[PDB]
């Protein structure tokens, strides 16, 4: 009876603190910035071979190798320049939802509705790809995973928690609690000190890896948050939701900067990404295509319109010369 | 091109061959999703994710039981959904109706037919005959209901259980008829804990579903 | 990872004999295989090659019509059938494992070998016969008749070491990639038609004959060999 | 209550500076962005 | 005057051809075979119809020795396509699961190849004999006189397909009657029977008169003047049922109705 009023007073204090800093908007300082113009991108490669919906995709650090996962139960490594296949990896379960590629190029990870994250070793003397470890402990399904190094990985699940794992022993070293709903997406900072997580409670949190504490909580969306990307300099969020809106958050002004929306878009958003310089923001929709946004102006610079079903995957290479997309029509396309 | 690139191309071609080989076996199995509440008797209708397999007349089926807002999206390619309701617990039928409405009107399931099992009929018969609890206590509109003239009761059945069964089945069928517009169909059935025929019913309904798809493909409907 | 060769012995000119190799410890069906020959006073020579799926077969220009290479995946054995043997066929025969995909190491493991007793090409040139020489720096050179640099950015040069009583061991592939298990004392470089190998600090285990091989076009060719005498 | 109190103690800056930093970063690395024939590997 | 039927035939064949490529989302195994039928009908309209009108205008000759062959070829192709559709629909209703498994582009290619392979056999000797025997193609003036072809190729072109189609119709109606005894699941199985009846009777009425007159004109001789006058009017009914088949097989699926409304 006494504590709810204290919580409301603290929330009002935070709300009043945030309003004091809103002395300008992006829409006014960018009045002196030229538009990017019209951007045309064309298909350069088509990658064929999957027999089911594609759910996950990830680039390597050398900008040629690519990993993808689908409901046919197989995980494929592609050579983007020649379209040759390098490996084909069977999965023990076909209900896969995420995959990731190690920054050193030695390992690959995946997981799904089996509540387990599985790690594969790509470099053996026998010539085969083998399973190295199974990480158990979550109670919901596994929604996203990313490597920090060869021995540390972060996972997010549908049981409202996040975890940091020690791959050598298979034990959970930090558990991150504080959400009230299912957790969808993670994005790891370039300096590998902080990560950001979205959830079905329409909020986003900033976590400190080394201590296990929540530092900030952001709000504003009206429905589930499906995707998060992390601006290159380490100080901004890009988030997308089922309410057909994208938003840009700042960690130092601790409030929203710009909203990306249009009257003709009434479907949800599946994927969000940036280019190297941060000028373009790429987004996937249920309207069977992908839009190109001007991150500093909230205009629409272009569109990619080559798929016959939902776009589920979107990614950009480390050298910035290519974009890959994936759909439920079982195809991948390389754009430039 | 270099000899090493030709060897890489041969490896890629062999991988494509083996990917094509595996797909042929996958298409020969029909996949089913099983949903239902506790106490409904899900586990007995054909007796992270639990699985079961069974075969009738040389056609294989694969049924999945998970454990609903998010994981449901990946089950939009299944042939049919099986939904099981306990028909002998009057307090919790409104929950079953609300769940049925939430599954019928889901935007990711707009082309999937539902096979509906109304379970535990013997307990309903015993309770209606005993008369210690009445439907009118929870459903006032039952006081005005009459058994239709085209009813086909099983011989020997008391004409107070047929009224209850048809009222309960009407309550579920009425939701399905309000929306859908011909793209997907509901298939009601009455069952009990001791029945064994349940496997054949699924086979017949699946054959009907595939027949409807083939008729639509040929510009006949 | 183990490869064992069998067969061999003494034959008369005009006869025939068949060799076999038994593989274990790895996915035999995923690798391509080579036969390489060494004569007492000649160095190494390439003989034949069979692809992993038995798709393609190549032969040397001195053995076409006389030698036949075959594969048996379910039993993990290779065979080489030889007919109409000549005096020039007396030599040591080695079995070599190879796999090709982006980033692989195609000549990593060599067998032990067996003995047989009877009774346009790119030229790779090495010329010093012996380098006299612990703790000193040594540089060994090779030179080719045609450029080994392909338009895709790769240059196809390989280095091998043969210690006394041992099979050749892979050191460097594609001119600069240090093979697994090798200490970081070895390095290599070059451009176009001239190549060098550098050893930063010698030990007692760095004594033997060093070979160069090119892998642009078939037939495969080797150099004469440079002997390092400590 | 504890989490709100901890979040309340943040050293904040103005929106204009945070946005100017984003503009400056975008302008600084513009020449290295190849999406914004002899060089294209595809 | 009569030339209007050529325009309608060409327009409908173009509409059927376009409504598969642009509209997309159309399964090859059943929607590519309609394109082949449409092409055969358009080629009939362009190579067959315009030149008989010339003879109507002159009541004489000029053509004949190859024009006859081309007419025979393309009318045979259309009839063979209709028979193939009938067999495929029957197989698709009685055995749904195996049909679903079998469906691939390797059936569409086979079907097109076989129908066109049978189509050319009957027209090859038409110029072979005519160019070495003027009387066979000019009588008294372009008409194929020789009984040795009229009484042999006509059974393969018409009379066997008719038996196959009537058997298929009876079997398919029986199967749809039996299944409904097990609600929208029942109502959808009656519209199909209505459609099949319509198609079978249109085929039967448009094609039967000409071939009966054609057999009587040879085996019953019978005033030849009456038979030739009747052939001057019956053969044009067989031509007209080349702009009707591309429609009656199409404008029942709302996708095609919307595509035709928006495209035209
Ligand atoms: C009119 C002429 C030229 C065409 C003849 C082709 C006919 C016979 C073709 C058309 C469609 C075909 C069927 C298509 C699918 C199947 C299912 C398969 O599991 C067995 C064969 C079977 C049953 C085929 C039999 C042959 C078939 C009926
Ligand atoms: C006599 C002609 C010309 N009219 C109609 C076309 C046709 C089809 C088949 C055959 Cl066997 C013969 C003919």
């Amino acid at each position: 009876d006494q504590l709810r009023q204290e919580a409301e007073q603290l929330k009002n204090q935070i709300r009043d603190a945030r309003k004091a800093c809103a002395d300008a908007t992006l829409s006014q300082i960018t009045n002196n910035i030229d538009p990017v113009g019209r951007i045309q991108m064309r298909t350069r490669r088509t990658l064929r071979g999957h027999l089911a919906k594609i759910y996950a995709m990830h680039w390597g650090t050398d900008s040629r190798l690519l990993v993808s996962a689908s409901q046919d139960g197989k995980l494929i490594i592609w050579d983007s320049y020649t379209t040759n296949k390098v490996h084909a990896i069977p999965l023990r379960s076909s209900w896969v939802m995420t995959c990731a590629y190690a920054p050193s190029g030695n390992y690959v990870a995946c997981g799904g509705l089996d509540n387990i994250c599985s790690i594969y070793n790509l470099k053996t003397r026998e010539g085969n790809v083998r399973v190295s470890r199974e990480l158990a402990g979550h109670t919901g399904y596994l929604s996203c995973c990313r490597f920090l190094d060869d021995n540390q990985i972060v996972t997010s699940s549908g049981d409202t928690t996040c975890a940091l794992w020690d791959i050598e022993t298979g034990q959970q070293t930090t558990t991150f609690t504080g959400h009230t709903g299912d957790v969808m997406s993670l994005s790891l900072a370039p300096d590998t000190r902080l990560f950001v997580s979205g959830a079905c409670d329409a909020s986003a949190k900033l976590w400190d890896v080394r201590e296990g504490m929540c530092r900030q909580t952001f709000t504003g969306h009206e429905s589930d948050i499906n995707a998060i990307c992390f601006f290159p300099n380490g100080n901004a969020f890009a988030t997308g939701s089922d309410d057909a809106t994208c938003r840009l958050f700042d960690l130092r002004a601790d409030q929203e900067l710009m909203t990306y929306s249009h009257d003709n878009i009434i479907c949800g958003i599946t994927s969000v990404s940036f280019s190297k310089s941060g000028r373009l923001l790429l987004a996937g929709y249920d309207d069977f295509n992908c839009n190109v946004w001007d991150a500093l102006k909230a205009d629409r610079a272009g569109v990619l319109a080559g798929h016959d079903n939902r776009v589920s995957c979107l990614g950009v290479t480390d050298d910035g010369m290519a974009v890959a997309t994936g759909s439920w029509d079982s195809f991948l396309k390389i754009w430039n | 091109v270099s000899a090493e690139d030709k060897a890489a191309a041969e490896r890629s071609k062999m991988i494509d061959k083996n990917l094509r080989e595996d797909g042929e076996k996958a298409r020969r199995t029909l996949r089913l999703l099983l949903l239902g509440a506790d106490n409904s008797g899900k586990s007995t209708i054909v007796k992270g994710i639990f699985e079961t397999k069974f075969q009738v007349d040389k056609v294989n089926f694969h049924m999945f039981d998970v454990g609903r807002r998010k994981w449901i999206q990946c089950f939009n390619d299944v042939t049919a959904i099986i939904f099981v309701v306990d028909s002998s617990d009057y307090n919790r039928l409104q929950e079953a109706l609300n769940d049925f409405k939430s599954i019928w009107n889901n935007r990711w399931l707009r082309t999937i037919s539902v096979i509906l099992f109304l379970n535990k009929q013997d307990l309903l018969a015993e309770k209606v005959l005993a008369g210690k609890s009445k439907i009118e206590d929870y459903f006032p509109e039952f006081a005005r209901y009459t058994t239709p003239e085209d009813a086909t009761p099983e011989p020997g059945e008391d004409p107070r259980v047929t009224r209850a069964k048809y009222f309960i089945r009407k309550e579920f069928v009425d939701i399905s008829t309000a929306s859908g517009d011909g793209r997907h169909i509901c298939y009601p059935h009455f069952t009990c804990a001791v029945d064994t025929e349940n496997a054949r019913r699924i086979f017949n309904d699946c054959k009907d579903i595939i027949l409807q798809m083939n008729l639509r493909e040929y510009n006949l409907v | 990872v183990q490869l064992v060769e069998s067969g061999g012995g003494l034959v008369q000119p005009g006869g025939s004999r068949k060799l076999s190799c038994s593989a274990s410890g790895f996915a035999f069906s995923s690798f391509g295989m080579h036969w390489v020959r060494q004569a007492p006073e000649k160095g190494l020579e390439w003989v034949a090659y069979i692809s992993s799926g038995s798709g393609t077969i190549y032969y040397a220009d001195t053995v076409k019509g006389r030698f036949t290479i075959s594969r048996d995946d379910p039993k993990n054995t290779l065979f080489l059938q030889m007919t109409s043997l000549r005096s020039e066929d007396t030599a040591m025969y080695y079995c070599v494992r190879s796999i090709y995909y982006y980033g692989s190491s195609p000549f990593d493991f060599w067998g032990q070998g067996t003995t047989l007793t009877v009774s346009s090409d790119i030229v790779m040139t090495q010329a010093t016969s012996s380098v006299p020489v612990p703790g000193e720096s040594v540089s060994i050179s090779c030179r080719s008749s045609k450029s080994l640099l392909h338009s895709n950015g790769n240059t196809y040069l390989y280095w091998f070491l043969q210690r006394p009583g041992q099979s050749p061991q892979l050191l460097i592939y594609r001119m600069s990639n240090l093979a697994s298990g090798v200490p970081d004392r070895f390095s290599g470089s070059g451009s176009g038609t001239a190549f060098t190998l550098t050893i930063s600090r010698l030990e007692a285990e760095d004594v033997g004959v060093y070979y160069c091989m090119q892998h642009l076009e078939y037939p495969l060719t080797f150099g004469a060999g440079t002997k390092l005498e400590l | 209550v504890e989490q709100l109190k901890m979040e309340a103690n943040i050293d904040r800056i103005k929106v204009s500076k945070a946005a100017a930093d984003l503009m400056a970063y975008c302008e600084a690395h513009a020449k290295e962005d190849p999406l914004l024939a002899s060089e294209n590997p595809f | 005057s009569i030339v209007i039927i050529i325009i309608m035939t060409i327009g409908g064949n173009i509409l059927v051809i376009m409504a598969v490529s642009m509209e997309k989302k159309l399964h090859n195994a059943t929607n590519y075979f309609l394109m082949s039928l449409a092409i055969a009908d358009m080629l009939v309209g362009l190579l067959v119809m315009p030149l008989s009108l010339l003879a109507i205008l002159y009541d004489y000759v000029w053509l004949c020795p190859v024009w006859i062959s081309l007419d025979v070829l393309f009318s045979t192709a259309s009839i063979m396509h209709l028979c193939a559709i009938s067999l495929d629909r029957y197989v698709a209703i009685r055995n749904p699961i195996e049909h679903s498994r079998f469906n691939s582009r390797t059936k569409a290619i086979m079907k097109i190849a076989i129908v066109w392979a049978i189509s050319i056999g009957v027209s090859v000797p038409i110029p072979v004999i005519g160019l070495r025997d003027e009387e066979k193609v000019f009588v008294n003036t372009c008409v194929l006189n020789d009984p040795n072809f009229v009484l042999i190729g006509s059974f393969v072109a018409f009379f066997i397909p008719l038996t196959i189609m009537v058997i298929t119709y009876c079997l398919t109606i029986y199967v749809l009657r039996r299944q409904a005894l097990m609600m929208q699941a029942i109502n959808n199985e009656r519209k199909a029977s209505k459609v099949l009846g319509i198609v079978f009777f249109v085929f039967l009425i448009m094609w039967c008169p000409f071939f009966i007159t054609n057999i009587l004109s040879v085996l019953c001789e019978c005033n030849q003047k009456l038979m030739e006058k009747l052939l001057n009017v019956f053969v044009w009914i067989g031509y007209v049922c080349s702009g009707i088949n591309p429609l009656v097989y199409t404008l029942f699926n709302k996708i095609y109705r919307r595509a035709f409304s928006n495209y035209l």
